[PDB]
């Protein structure tokens, strides 16, 4: 009877719950894709700097 | 010399013409009469000739001098997209140069690239033309 009473008060003050953690697991799994992605650009793009060498040649 | 040795990175083509200055420095009589023999054959060679002159008469001069001319392949060379930025803030002028892979003596695209070459074309700060030239590049610059 606590149980599901409580079960119940957590809806009460939370209706959003299930659909909050169903995009939480959408948003996580997009994170997932997304960040590894844009990190690779990042360092796509960077690839020019990373690389690259100086050498100093005074007369 | 800059833009084939960054363009051509890694193979001959990316080396000058004159050589480094540690190899006229050292370089032996030995070093230069092996590479004469190994380079200078007769079917790598060609006798040209233009004016006033039978072919023929050249052919036979041919025979009398070039007889005794003797009888090495080139890898294909690795183009590299490639930047090479000698910042030097104490010249007055920058010079700048800039090229993709072009496509080698052969092939036939050559002309169509040289009749767009043409459009764009060349200009200076002694030419006639100005801001009524053909080219929008140069007119625009």
């Amino acid at each position: 009877v606590a149980k599901d009473v409580c079960t119940f008060l957590r809806w009460a003050a939370e209706p959003e719950h299930d659909h909050r953690k169903r995009m939480g697991l959408k948003m996580l799994l997009m994170m997932g894709l997304l960040l590894p992605l844009v990190y690779a650009m990042k360092r796509h793009k960077w690839s020019v700097l990373k690389s690259r060498k100086l050498a100093y040649r005074p007369p | 010399n800059y833009l084939h040795a960054t363009a051509f990175q890694g193979t001959p083509l990316a080396q000058s013409v004159e050589g480094p200055s540690e190899n006229v420095r050292k370089l032996s009589r030995a070093d230069l009469t092996e590479y004469l023999s190994r380079h200078y054959k007769a079917p790598r060679m060609v006798l040209a000739a233009a004016g006033g002159l039978e072919h023929r008469q050249l052919l036979d001069l041919a025979q009398k001098h070039f007889s005794g001319l003797s009888g090495p392949t080139l890898s294909p060379c690795r183009f590299t997209g490639s930047q090479i930025c000698h910042r030097e803030d104490g010249l007055p002028l920058a010079h700048v140069a800039i090229a993709v892979e072009g496509p080698g003596w052969a092939h036939p695209d050559n002309v169509a690239l040289q009749v767009a070459n043409a459009i764009i074309g060349h200009y200076d700060c002694t030419y006639g033309g100005g801001a009524h030239l053909s080219s929008p590049l140069a007119s625009i610059a």
